[PDB]
């Protein structure tokens, strides 16, 4: 339609300027001792659930690839 | 002349209850212009009477219990009494002529339209207040019991259709595919179509009716909550913040959102799911035992998870109330925030509070997700076990493929309400906490008055008897042994230094301050027992701040009685010396003043408040440093008009300057909470060593 | 413009975790797809031919598949909520920072409840984001795997489902706008109710001092009835939408049953294949059913975004960042200032020209309507003059930083508003981490220590409200202490002694030489006895300067209006 | 279907009216019976055909 064109234009405009929106990487202790709102804004997801999800997904992939052949 | 009030007075005299017409008019004639039918019935119910308007034919008029009120559309009602047989005569009570008169059949038939009000004396003899809990809804369920029985019937029928629709799939699998089928398949198809469409219609009707009734119950609860909130003492509000009580009130909106939802219908579906269990056990008890053992697992998981979620939502509500308080205070005092440069501090506080609130919300979300995943795990484990056992049963015998499919669908229909409830666990616990917060507001004692009798109007006789008063339970004594007596129509001036205790008399005459020892009396009646509204509605007080409401000039001046004439408002404005500035405005008396009188200067709203106090007929009029905030050429008009304002009233003038009370009948001088001198102006000025003379010379 | 393009940079900033959530969603879809295949295998090769070892293999595989799927779904929900919490925190911080920077005309023309409700729409947005509404959208979007498997099974029934989907789309398109309109009405009623509640709780002292409980109760009753009626209308529309979705679901279920029976009868399709197809069709529809019961959440988050835009699209009196202009020396001068309250209101000041030097205690007097009360609100850039320029230390105030100017200037008004905090928290509002000795010294300068001494709680005494719990004179002394506890270069006294008695005013006037030390002090008062010890007294009449000079320089000549005012005051 | 809230709809939820009305009834009092009897008659005429 027309609105989707505007949304895609905005998305492309702010996706070309990408690599500037990212915050610097920080250790957990440095993230902890920040202003109250900034340490929610800038704290990334914990690493343990990411590894658990990756392990489950890889287990499924390995099971499929070993069962097919 | 309002005849409904007179009829109510007469009918209350007949049924042995005392009624004060002024109090009933104050309570139930909020907008003036007569009582009206609904407010008349509410007022009659207030006097512990039983009234209801009925359609009664003249033939049936012989079998009702008289006296009864005939309500006409025009305000020309009349009380009917002694309908006489054998003479077709009626002994009405003419409300206009104020005496009984005898009528015959013809003029009564001309005067009677077909509606009459029956009055019965039903005074409940019971004194007790119940703690507000979840038990408050039991009388509401009893009152709305026809609707709930209707919804129970609809739920039973919905369960019947939901039981039917597995059976058609079972029949299809076991007969249409096994042998053959085309004639039976079409029959099953059309039957399934009608069953599903009627199930959808029934579910929609049940939701509609249940939502309507729960909305009405919530309206009743909200009305009760606001009544109780306005009936609370001022000490309740003085020790809290606005945002706290505001959040407590929006918990009502939370409750309303819950009531008109799918939670209670899902609970009904869950409790009415034993209909499926009969067919499930008929198919195979070995498979149904799995579901019967799974249900306690759901119950145990819910019981284990619920208290933690309740604690988390308690913390969430605490943070929400803090946020509401901070936001309301910041927006209300935005002028002070902008005048200074305290924006960074406010933003820092907001950031801290927002971070805390978001952390609490995330913890609540995490626990809700954990509970939902646990219930899903239990459901899936049960599904796997049933699949394995059903495979063995079908391979061995005593079970068919269609029977297994039907049993699987029945188990799914059993478990679906549990999943639907698990999706809204947060709402359940949030309502469990909303009820507690509404109780916290609703379990505070209101302004207590033992006297249920209707005291008459006030004559300006004020008496302080051994008054001892403290601001706080252990703060220094403000008034030690104040004894005073003021007669009707007497102008009293009270002066002294700041901190002498003369500022506590205004809030002691009104029932805002509770004396530690002694009693304050109006017309010989102790105020610790009288109804506060009776005292407040007859006492006019002008303070030094005098905040207004966000309305027009004439709405603020005539707030106590919107139905009064404009001319009296103009007269009151002229007396206060404010008409001129109001007129200089473009809209005149229709100018909106804004929040707390933002569109007017301090003296302007001071004069507006003086007019607002004078617009009624106050038996007692109090001036608590009213003219101190004003300037010259405005206080002079106030004094010139006060020469005739004090006519017929008991006026008390509490001022710092001794020139304000120069023309008073008495001048009471206070020093450190004790009355040291009293008398006229010259009688007090004669002694040069007195405190009054010292203050007069010092200020001069 | 803040409508919806604001969330795009937030999404892209967190793209590396949102892509991971998408991949976890597609893996969840695969995990869900696994199980109906196991039912088909059981129904076609276990119940038919033989064996129980293959059944055991299927069961043991299914157990771990289910456990892994549950764990993965929980992890995806946790990660999505964690990612969206940061976005809503950023939105809240930005919203409040914008709110505090708005001009005072914005707040003067509205009610408190309006802004409060517009900010609770933030909480509404937060609940929508940190929920299970977008996850259902992801589940619905990633269902083409089920369509591929179903098309492998049977093309006719897959076509039936593919044609059922546009029915859902059209039903949503038809039934959405009316629900949005009803929720707009409901929000308007909610805002009105919140405004009334805030106004009534704030002014409870006047409601109870007067006897207008019945009027307040009647207004509350009508507002509550209207709000509940609007809520009931919204509930009715939501129920109609849900039943409309259910009708399509069950109609296509019946059509699929009929076509599958005819297919299985005519060969070319097994019973287990039909069961697996039915389970896949149900798994495709389940996201639609779960999304159709949170319809109000979608429409309400749209409306909350619209209201946040209403707050955030108004212009701000925010900043003037140019060279970081230095501190203020107390030099104020006016050049051809004329001021009008509104463009359609009578003029107040016409040609007021003034110049005040550093360290000069100047008094300004007059009568009511003279226009002397607007000078304090003109020095702070609250009132914008019709034409002319107000110069402080040589620099125009129309181009300077408002926060800087209003920080350098301290003003005490006729009536002052405190906060619901302790006395020391109000005195040190501009610097809460400041030393207590400075607070005590400032309170002693204003004479506020004496009356605090008779308070049991001391400086920790909580002012009950804006000014409740303290008298007018006590509030005036607290405000004077708050103004003095900083180091303001300019002090303005705008009838700041009206509420004080003779003793407190005398105590304050004895300390006036310590208060005025090194500061430019402007005294505005109705009474003529307050500006007696001023370096220069100025008389205003109808917005014009008629007289100026010392008190005696003006009191000597009876021809002047100053002498007449002094005679009337005495 | 999309009509705004009118005074007729608002008076149904007025707390004064709810206080006066005792033993309230549902807005649709006989619809459930009508639909249930319709279902029964449709079922009985389908069974004989
Ligand atoms: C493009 C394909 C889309 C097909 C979608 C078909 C959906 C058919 C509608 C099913 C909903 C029926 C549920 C009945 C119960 C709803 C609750 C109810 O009783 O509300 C009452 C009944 O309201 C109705 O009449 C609902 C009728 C739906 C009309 C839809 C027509 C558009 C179809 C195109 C409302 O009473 P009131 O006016 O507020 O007084």
């Amino acid at each position: 339609s027309e609105f989707l064109l505007r949304y895609k234009l905005v998305w492309s405009e702010t996706w070309k300027i990408r690599k500037q929106l990212d915050t610097p990487v920080r250790e957990k202790d440095e993230n902890e001792f920040l202003p109250a709102h900034l340490e929610l804004i800038e704290t990334p997801v914990s690493r343990r659930p990411r590894l658990v999800a990756y392990f489950i997904m890889g287990f499924l992939v390995i099971a499929v690839i070993l069962s097919v052949l | 002349i309002d005849y409904g009030l007179y009829a109510l007075e007469i009918l209350a005299q007949y049924h042995n209850v005392s009624v004060n017409p002024e109090e009933i008019k104050h309570r139930f004639d909020t907008d003036g212009t007569g009582l009206g039918l609904t407010s008349w019935l509410l007022a009659a119910k207030s006097l512990e009477l039983k009234v209801k308007q009925v359609k009664k034919t003249i033939d049936r008029l012989n079998f009702i219990s008289l006296p009864a009120l005939v309500w006409r559309e025009d305000g020309r009602h009349f009380i009917l009494t002694k309908v006489s047989k054998e003479a077709n005569r009626y002994l009405i009570f003419d409300l206009e002529q104020r005496n009984p008169r005898v009528l015959e059949q013809s003029e009564f038939e001309a005067l009677y339209q077909g509606h009459i009000i029956l009055i019965a004396s039903r005074s409940s003899v019971t004194g007790k207040l119940a703690k507000f809990d979840f038990t408050w809804f039991i009388p509401a369920i009893i009152k709305y019991r026809k609707i709930f029985i209707e919804t129970l019937v609809v739920s039973v029928f919905l369960q019947l259709f939901a039981l039917i629709t597995p059976l058609f799939f079972q029949v299809v699998m076991d007969k249409v595919l096994v042998h053959r089928g085309f004639s039976t398949l079409n029959v099953i198809t059309v039957a399934l179509s009608v069953v599903v469409v009627f199930e959808i219609i029934l579910s929609g009707l049940r939701t509609y009716i249940f939502a309507h009734s729960t909305s009405r119950i919530d309206v009743e609860l909200g009305a009760k909550l606001f009544r109780h909130l306005l009936a609370l003492p001022i000490s309740y509000f003085e020790s809290r913040r606005v945002g706290d009580t505001v959040a407590r009130v929006r918990e009502l909106d939370q409750i309303r959102n819950f009531l008109t939802g799918q939670a209670l219908t899902s609970v009904l579906d869950l409790l009415f799911s034993f209909i499926f269990f009969a067919v499930m056990w008929y198919y195979s008890p070995k498979l149904t035992l799995v579901i019967l053992f799974s249900l306690p697992c759901y119950a145990a998981w819910s019981v284990f998870i619920s208290p933690i979620l309740r604690r988390r939502l308690d913390d969430k509500f605490s943070r929400n109330a803090d946020n509401q308080s901070f936001l309301v205070e910041s927006v209300t005092a935005i002028n002070t925030i902008k005048a200074m440069a305290v924006s960074p501090q406010m933003t820092n506080i907001w950031d801290k509070q927002l971070a805390g609130y978001v952390a609490a919300g995330f913890k609540v979300t995490v626990l809700a997700t954990i509970g939902q995943q646990g219930i899903q795990l239990i459901q899936k484990t049960v599904m796997i076990i049933n699949l394995w056992l059903g495979a063995h049963l079908v391979i061995s015998g005593d079970l068919s493929i269609g029977q297994l499919i039907a049993f699987n669908m029945l188990a799914g229909q059993i478990v679906a309400p549990v999943i639907r409830l698990a999706q809204i666990w947060q709402d359940f616990q949030q309502v469990g906490i909303s009820v507690t917060r509404l109780g916290d507001v609703l379990n505070s004692p209101t302004e207590s008055y033992h006297g249920k009798l209707a005291l008459p109007e006030i004559n300006g006789n004020i008496t302080f008897r051994n008054i001892r008063f403290r601001y706080k339970p252990d703060s220094p004594v403000i008034l030690d042994n104040i004894n005073l007596s003021i007669k009707q129509g007497e102008v009293i001036g009270i002066v002294g230094r700041s901190g002498s205790g003369k500022s506590t008399l205004t809030k002691l005459i009104q029932r805002f301050y509770i004396p530690e020892n002694g009693q304050v009396l109006i017309d010989g009646h102790d105020l610790a027992l009288a109804d506060p509204n009776w005292l407040r509605r007859q006492v006019g007080v002008v303070l030094q701040d005098n905040v207004l409401l966000n309305r027009s000039i004439i709405d603020n001046i005539s707030l106590a009685n919107p139905g009064m004439s404009v001319e009296k408002v103009i007269y009151a404005a002229k007396l206060a010396g404010a008409h001129d500035f109001i007129s200089e405005l473009r809209e005149g008396y229709n100018t909106i003043v804004g929040e707390q009188g933002a569109g007017l200067s301090g003296g302007q709203r001071q004069r507006i408040a003086i007019a607002r106090a004078l617009v009624n007929n106050p038996k007692i009029l109090i001036f608590d440093e009213a003219t101190s905030a004003l300037d010259y050429e405005s206080e002079h008009i106030i004094m010139r008009n006060m020469h005739k304002i004090c006519k017929g009233r008991t006026v008390i003038i509490i001022a710092h300057r001794l020139s304000t009370v120069k023309n008073a009948d008495r001048i009471i001088v206070m020093e450190k909470g004790k009355i040291v001198e009293q008398g006229k102006h010259k009688e007090l000025l004669s002694e040069p060593e007195s405190l009054y003379s010292y203050l007069y010379q010092l200020q001069s």
